[PDB]
């Protein structure tokens, strides 16, 4: 099939699957894809579009008309061969993302078609023209040499948004076909650019159009966020390598996986960074719930409509994952009993929301192994509904015991760093200042520096920081997440000496006490 | 890599011709002898696992294309043979020599081999029958070397590699048996020109489901662009040749007045289908009551068809899917897909089977597009799970109208109309197997041969199904119950429904509301049974409506409950009453078919009515094997997980000890053991591609594996009835406790171990107490025990029982046992027995319930009514005489084993060999003395105090001596570090291996009073004379 | 506090608010700078740990001693 445009012909259609593994490339080009080294490539240059996703619009689309229906936007693309990315996906560099004005998730599909064409490779053909016009609020005008520099150097096509800087992309030469054209190819004296303000009433009524504002939660730009609180995790411990090489096996025994714990102990940080790290170099979905933010738990009819909807993205996007933090809140059994019949006992209120979900997860495992698979949390293993390991849901399992004497040394350095303004003397090391923080854990450790941070900025009159004999007061006025809660007693002031002829009796205190 | 297929009569190990392009620009030069891979496509649910060869250049092979011996895959190319395969010539030529191979071979080449003088002359003439050479020749196996004398037995390291001829063990057995003769390289039956002359007009000929689906690729015509896969099917050539025409244009299939219009295939030669008889897919299959013969004819008319596409008539059959709300959007859509292609044929009624995903209810991927709108390529993500018909009725006939038997169906002609819901019934298993086909979730193919209780059920339905020509409201409703959960109730169901053909109806618990009933919870519950049944029913014939999990919604007045509360729990269960009744006469044939885990908890007024309960219990030794069996089965593994090497088990597998060793595990866990192995298949193969040895093509289960994941599995069990993590003590600790020991073996293990002797109802003494002085190991044998037997063991923690109200101490005992009794082979530790079992009825005891309690344990323990008696009861008390004599009876404590003081320096020396096991004792010094130092009166706890005692004070020494060193070093130095940061910054490990030398021990002994004093020793012993003395 | 003795729903719509203190202490002190949670309470053990393991400072407010209800009396009768 030849284009509209009588030089340019069509190939063949495919559909691959996008990922984020972050091919990256000089400024020169917007529209670089990286297709997989395979089967090679029929043409250099090529066409691409996503198919959008959609709810079953029930209820008249939730209420909502959706009148103003539009069948998206077809883009043109450069494309690339790579080794890394497998075969089935398709890399889709930071750019053309906000075209589609979609958040750049791991897992969509992509139409991809390749195009062939023959007369306007050559140099200076024509001569090429294009408005690179203001659509919202917008940085004062700037020449248009530098935009072209910036903006599609390479290749682009019309009716381009972008709101990366709220612009638009236009042209109306007349008699010209409003398809994809190359630019790194002709000359500078082949080709202009103009710069204008789009006029408001075309500007509202562009704004009809599937736009949805990425940056409607306030933030200091494309680059930089507040939410970052914390932006570095420390590996502690095993646990993160051996979720990372059993959860991405090529095949796998039950769909879930549970992560018990204790208070804090770091299960919401280690569960965000293995979301951080298997969303990069293994190309799985993730969906996050965190079900205490769910409201309206106990209301199963309306409940169950996520619990579907979620499943429902999970297997129509490629390889995912599902993951619960403080699981206990949305499937949790009470556990609690004065007098109820067994079978109310066995399947209660709560229960009702695990067996939907278990049968509705089964229905696609056993159809499709690597498809879709959940990963619960919860504060203990057994405390969680029995029916996981009845109906054999959960095979393997994990806790996060507190971290040993070698691994709180790291953790004290990160927070010490964290705040960028404590450190210790020449005289004082972390290794020996760890010891003495038995039964810790990284909450009670990140409180307990902020304690030492505010002990010595006041309470020693200095302006550095001090750092050594205020060390020991401080735990001293401490308490432990744990023993924080229980009855613990430390009222005997009366000093380790004090002894009498009861060395008899504290030589053997210190040979089974302390030794 | 794609080649070009052809066969010759060759020899099995004659090297395979290969062309000149691929053998110089993939073949490897430097290889002396050249090897490859080649599997062959098959009609089948997955790719065959690759199969080796040798290859050499050949200058006459066209392009891409491969020459290979017939023989190597058991026929002959007599027939139209294959024309391409998938090969790959292996990388650095690595292949594996495997040391040893099983051979079967005849009766008379054994007789000859034993006539041949010579190993090696033997070997020689092996060389020239066989054509097996040392380092060159690779073997295979379940291979035929020739027709009914040899076959490949077994190949233990791998299914294929270099044979050391010269070293190799080559085990050859004699066929006593004689089952060589069952051998057969695809010879034909004999073969006449004949066998009816001028049998033009028609042929009668089975008609059989086509087991797998088909693809193009491996289709020996070329078919046009459109309009085959629905109407195709396939047959032996030499029915070709009976029809007169090979691979004909159209044929046609006429019985009980039904004529269809076929297009017939020729099937391809490898494949292992039966002989004369059709295969067909179920498309075709479906629109006949088809008998197991049927009779086809010429229909040269057929190329004559005629596109009267105008106005066709469609209606959607009768189903449990049809009816539902969400689906019926992406129905219309996939019917709307299929009728989009271009020149699908049709007639009346024929039956249209559509496919569709289950999930993607929901997932409206685009609206219409103008163009570059379709879905073949796109469809290929997701697989269907979900099947429905459409029963086509009538169409314009136009101009056209002096036929009607056969038209075409246009897009540019045809529209899509519909007429209201018809019925008809479905195809029942025994005919066509619909999910097989569709590669859908099988629903478990029992054999009624051997479960027994399935052969009830399926007899009620098919009665109910049978009685419609009698004409009476006989149907009569069904409930099944079950002693534990996930024993397949509703897939034992669904078997019963797919084999008779009855639409089935799965109502279960994803209700509305159960909690607050009070909010017209009724209505909304009944209501909704109404609406779902009211749209099937009337199109369904018969019918069954499967409520699952029926008990947690129809419950029974509770004890203890709100006056008022309770009155929505009576009018649920009227209203269900009534309704289970009331379809009984609206509808003929109508069949209710429930389910429950616990049927004493249904209520008396819903259930009196039920008059057929089937208890389905655990599977036994025999069906465990089947259920094995079928979960390892071909079908069932390469299903589902598109993993691009195929899957399948080493025949060294043995179903009969498999079952015997998964006894009392229920399907469920089966099939969790056989995931397990899966994955851990898996993870060897991969771990084997990631090393540099050589890489198998098919990844293979292992009953080495299997032996271990079933003991993973029970420890899930054992996890799941909370039992306590018991220490790891070994058998072996114990000391000197032998005549104990033997007595505990005799009773705990022995009816265990070879369980034939022992397999009866007989009283098997299954309770047993150690009593005597404080501290001689009954607690560490209980611990030992608790591990070295896999029994599940129960801790009864002292007076654990006891309860604050006057009733729950009588209910936690009830339900301990209960719960024991659940597992079957189960221990229960009353540990110090005194504080639960005190003396019934002294003066010197308040308050009774020790009396209860203890009147409770005398019951439930022994009682009337016992069976599976392997739970045993290991009971310990410091003094007995405290235990009522109604405990000291047989059936619940024959032998009271007093482990008193050893008594004896050969049981001293054992205990302190046995405490000092492990960990090092310097060998310079005889530990004898301190057995014959030690009086008597001491005691195995207190030489377990001496040992711990001794070591301290050794590792004390060594205490003082890194003190010692860490303070010269810190005076050598600016005295910066401590202790420890000098065992972080240092290390020292040869030095802090603490060795005991006996001087310790001879300073420790010194030191340690006995565990007892003569005074309650000589009690202990009075007691034990008043017990054992008699 | 969670209750052991008291209705399901009940503990769960306490539980609800428990965790959601929690995190509205989390988002305010991170919104803005300066901003300081004190809250009050009259007896520490009542406390979930949800919330007493995540605070900060305890300070223990005691009954006034000698020297300090002198100074209390000479405030409350100064003109
Ligand atoms: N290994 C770690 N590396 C880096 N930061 C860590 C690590 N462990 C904990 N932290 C930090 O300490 C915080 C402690 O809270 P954490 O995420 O462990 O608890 P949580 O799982 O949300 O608790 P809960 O069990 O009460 O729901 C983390 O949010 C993170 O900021
Ligand atoms: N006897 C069996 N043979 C084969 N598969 C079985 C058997 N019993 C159960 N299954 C498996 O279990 C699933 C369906 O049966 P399932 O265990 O749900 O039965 P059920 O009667 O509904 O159980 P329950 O009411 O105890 O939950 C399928 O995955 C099926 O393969
Ligand atoms: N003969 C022995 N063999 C092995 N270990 C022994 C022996 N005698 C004593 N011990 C050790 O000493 C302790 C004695 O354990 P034992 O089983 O006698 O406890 P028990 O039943 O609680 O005793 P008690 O009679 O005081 O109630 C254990 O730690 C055990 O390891
Ligand atoms: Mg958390
Ligand atoms: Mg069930
Ligand atoms: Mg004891």
């Amino acid at each position: 099939t030849i284009l509209k445009n009588g030089a340019i012909q069509l190939l063949k259609k495919v559909i691959l699957r996008s990922t984020v593994c972050k091919m990256d490339f000089p400024k020169d080009n917007l529209f670089v894809v990286y297709i997989s080294d395979g089967a090679q490539l029929p043409s250099q240059k090529g066409y691409a579009s996503i198919v959008k996703c959609s709810l079953r619009q029930s209820k008249k689309s939730d209420s909502d008309n959706k009148s103003v229906g539009i069948p998206s936007k077809k883009i043109g693309v450069f494309i690339k061969c790579d080794s890394q990315i497998p075969e089935n996906h398709i890399a889709l560099s930071s750019h053309l993302w906000d075209a589609f004005f979609t958040h750049p998730m791991n897992g969509a599909k992509i139409k991809l078609e390749f195009l062939q064409m023959n007369q306007a490779n050559i140099i200076s053909g024509r001569n090429a023209t294009v408005n690179i016009k203001y659509f919202g609020k917008d940085v004062p005008t700037k020449s248009g040499d530098q935009y072209s520099k910036l903006l599609g150097g390479s290749l682009l096509t019309n009716n381009l948004i972008l709101p990366t800087e709220q612009i638009i992309i236009e042209i109306k030469k007349g008699e010209s076909e409003q398809q994809l054209c190359n630019l790194n190819e002709i000359s500078n004296e082949s080709v202009q650019w103009k710069v204008t303000q789009m006029g408001k009433e075309e500007v509202k009524d562009i704004i009809e159009r599937h736009l949805p504002k990425h940056y409607h939660v306030k933030e200091t730009g494309e680059v930089s966020r507040t939410s970052k609180d914390e932006d570095d995790f420390i590996t502690v411990n095993s646990i993160k390598k051996e979720m990372v090489n059993y959860l991405t096996s090529p095949i796998i025994a039950t769909p879930a996986i549970i992560l018990d714990g204790k208070q804090g102990i770091g299960k919401t940080r280690l569960l965000k960074e293995l979301i951080n790290e298997v969303e990069k170099d293994h190309h799985i979905f993730v969906k996050y719930a965190d079900c205490e933010t769910l409201h309206e738990t106990s209301n199963l009819d309306k409940t169950q409509k996520l619990i579907m909807e979620w499943c429902s993205f999970c297997y129509w996007y490629g390889p995912s994952l599902i993951v619960l933090d403080n699981v206990e809140a949305l499937f949790g059994k009470p556990q609690a009993n004065d007098g109820d019949p067994s079978n109310n006992g066995q399947w209660d209120n709560a229960s009702k929301l695990l067996n939907f979900f278990i049968n509705q997860v089964t229905k696609i495992f056993n159809k499709d192994n690597k498809r879709i698979r959940v990963l619960f949390s919860g504060k203990q293993k057994t405390q969680i509904n029995p029916l996981l390991f009845d109906k054999h849901f959960v095979s393997e399992t994990w806790s996060l015991r507190a971290p040993d004497k070698h691994a709180r040394a790291k953790l004290l350095e990160y927070f010490f760093s964290k705040n960028q303004i404590m450190k210790l003397n020449r005289d004082l090391q972390f290794s020996d200042l760890s010891l003495e923080t038995e039964g810790f854990s990284p909450l009670d450790l990140e409180i307990f520096t902020e304690k030492i941070f505010y002990d010595l900025q006041l309470e020693r009159d200095c302006d550095n920081v001090v750092t050594r004999e205020l060390f020991s007061k401080s735990l001293s006025a401490f308490t432990p997440s744990a023993l924080r809660g229980v009855k613990l007693t430390k009222e005997t002031n009366i000093k380790w000496g004090d002894i009498g002829a009861l060395a008899n009796a504290k030589d053997v205190l210190l040979e089974t006490l302390e030794w | 890599m794609k080649a070009s297929l052809t066969f010759s009569l060759s020899g099995i190990y004659a090297p395979c011709s290969i062309s000149r392009d691929i053998y110089l620009e993939y073949g490897d030069k430097k290889a002396e002898c050249l090897y490859g891979t080649i599997r062959l496509p098959q009609y089948g649910p997955g790719c065959t696992p690759g199969k080796i060869v040798h290859c050499v250049l050949d200058d006459s092979l066209p392009f891409c294309s491969i020459v290979v011996p017939s023989k190597l895959f058991g026929f002959m190319p007599t027939q139209p043979t294959m024309d391409f395969c998938y090969f790959e010539p292996i990388l650095d030529n690595v292949v594996p020599v495997l040391d040893s191979v099983t051979f079967l071979i005849n009766e008379q080449l054994y007789s000859k081999l034993m006539d041949l003088p010579q190993e090696m002359q033997q070997i020689q003439f092996l060389h020239y029958k066989y054509n097996i050479n040392s380092m060159e020749t690779v073997v295979h196996s379940r291979d035929i070397l020739t027709s009914g004398l040899c076959q490949i037995l077994n190949c233990s390291p791998f299914p294929q590699g270099l044979v050391d001829f010269t070293e190799t063990q080559l085990i050859l057995v004699n066929d006593t048996e004689q089952k060589l003769s069952a051998l057969k390289y695809a010879n034909e039956d004999e073969e006449y020109a004949l066998p009816k002359i001028g049998t033009n007009s028609a042929l009668s000929i089975d008609l059989e489901s086509l087991p797998c689906t088909i693809s193009r690729d491996l289709l020996r015509p070329a078919p046009h662009i459109n309009d085959d896969n629905s109407i195709y099917a396939f047959t032996d050539a030499e029915t070709l040749l009976r029809l007169d025409v090979t691979s004909g244009s159209f044929i046609t299939v006429s019985n009980m007045g039904c004529v269809r219009l076929v297009k017939l295939f020729v099937l391809l030669l490898p494949n292992g289908f039966k002989k004369r008889t059709i295969y067909a897919p179920p498309k075709i299959i479906a629109s006949f009551p088809d008998c197991s013969v049927v009779t086809i004819s010429k229909s040269n008319i057929g190329h004559t068809d005629i596109p009267i596409a105008n106005q066709v008539f469609i209606s959607r059959v009768g189903g449990w899917l049809q009816s539902q709300k969400c689906f019926q959007n992406i129905i219309l859509t996939t019917l709307k897909k299929f009728f989009s292609e271009s020149k699908r044929i049709l007639c009346q009624n024929d039956l249209i089977p559509i496919a569709f995903d289950s999930s993607m209810a929901d997932l409206n991927i685009a609206e219409e597009n103008d163009e570059s709108d379709d879905e073949d390529e796109l469809g290929q993500y997701y697989k269907n799970d979900s099947l429905v018909w459409f029963f086509v009725t009538s169409a314009e006939l136009d101009c056209f109208s002096k036929d009607n038997s056969h038209f075409i169906i246009d897009p540019n002609r045809t529209k899509l109309i519909t007429t209201n819901i018809t019925n008809r019934r479905p195809l029942p298993l025994s005919r066509s197997n619909l999910q097989r086909y569709y590669g859908f979730a099988e629903t478990f193919y029992y054999d009624l041969h051997i479960f027994p209780y399935v052969r009830q059920l399926v007899n009620i339905l098919e009665t109910s199904f049978n009685c419609s020509q009698r004409g009476i409201t006989l149907n009569a409703s069904v409930l099944l119950h079950s002693t534990t959960n996930n024993v397949g109730k509703a897939t034992m169901v669904r078997f019963a429904s797919k084999y008779l053909g009855i639409h089935l109806l799965e109502i279960d618990c994803l209700s509305l509301t159960s909690n607050s009933r009070q909010l017209d919870s009724t209505s909304k519950i009944i209501g909704y049974i109404r609406a779902k049944c009211e749209n099937v029913l009337p199109y369904a014939s018969p019918a069954v409506i499967f409520l699952a999990h029926l008990d947690s919604i129809l419950l029974d007045v509770n004890a203890n409950q709100d006056p008022e509360a309770i009155k929505l729990q009576k009018s649920i269960n009227f209203e269900m009453s009534k309704l289970l009744d009331d379809f009984t006469f609206k509808f003929p044939g109508t069949t209710f078919v429930g389910s429950v885990n616990n049927i004493d908890n249904v209520p008396s007024s819903f259930r009196s009515h039920m008059r057929f309960e089937i208890l389905v219990p655990v599977p036994s030794e025999a069906q465990r094997l089947r259920i094995f069996q079928w979960y390892l089965s071909s079908h069932e593994l390469n299903r589902d997980v598109q993993q691009k090497v195929p899957v399948s088990y080493m025949d060294n597998i043995s179903f009969s000890s498999l079952s015997s060793y998964s006894a009392g595990l229920t399907p469920l866990d089966i099939k969790s053991i056989v995931e397990t192995a899966r994955m851990t298949a898996t993870a060897r193969f991969y771990q084997e591609s990631k090393k540099c040895g050589w890489l198998p093509q098919s990844i293979l289960i292992t009953q080495e594996d299997l032996s271990k994941a079933t003991s993973k599995a029970r420890n899930e069990f054992s996890v799941s009835i909370g039992a306590p993590q018991i220490p790891n003590v070994t058998w072996d600790d114990i000391g000197g406790i032998d005549f104990v020991k033997g007595e505990i073996l005799d009773t705990i293990d022995m009816p265990l171990k070879h369980p034939e002797l022992f397999t009866s109802g007989m009283k098997k003494r299954s309770g047993i107490l150690f009593y005597g002085p404080p501290g001689t190991g009954k607690t560490l044998m209980a611990k030992a025990i608790a591990t070295n037997f896999s029994l599940n063991f129960f801790s009864v923690k002292g007076p654990e029982l006891l309860n604050m109200y006057i009733g729950e101490s009588e209910a936690n005992v009830r339900r301990v046992f209960q719960k024991a009794r659940e597992a079957k082979p189960c221990v229960i530790f009353f540990d110090q027995i005194d504080s639960v079992a005190p003396k019934r009825g002294n003066q010197g005891d308040s308050g009774g319930v020790m009396d209860r309690i203890v009147s409770q344990l005398l019951a439930e323990l022994d009682g009337m009514s016992t069976d599976a008696d392997g739970v045993f009861v290991i009971g310990a008390t410091n003094r007995p005489d405290l235990l009522d004599e109604a405990l000291l009876r047989p059936g619940r404590f024959d032998k009271l084993l007093y482990l008193g003081i050893p008594d004896t320096d050969t049981k001293q020396l054992n205990i302190l060999e046995a405490l000092t096991r492990k960990f090092v004792l310097d060998n310079d010094v005889k530990l004898i003395e301190l057995a014959k130092l030690c009086p008597f009166n001491y005691t195995g706890a207190d030489f377990y105090a001496l040992c711990s005692d001794a070591m301290l004070n050794a590792m004390s020494r060594i205490a003082r001596m890194v003190e010692k060193k860490v303070s010269q070093h810190n005076e050598l130095t600016g005295e910066n570090i401590s202790t420890r940061r000098w065992f972080d910054k240092i290390a020292t490990k040869e030095d802090t291996k603490v060795v005991v030398k006996m001087e310790d021990f001879l300073k420790a002994q010194e030191q340690l009073t006995p565990s007892v004093s003569r005074a309650e020793l000589n009690h202990y012993e009075a007691v034990r004379a008043n017990f054992e003395g008699a």
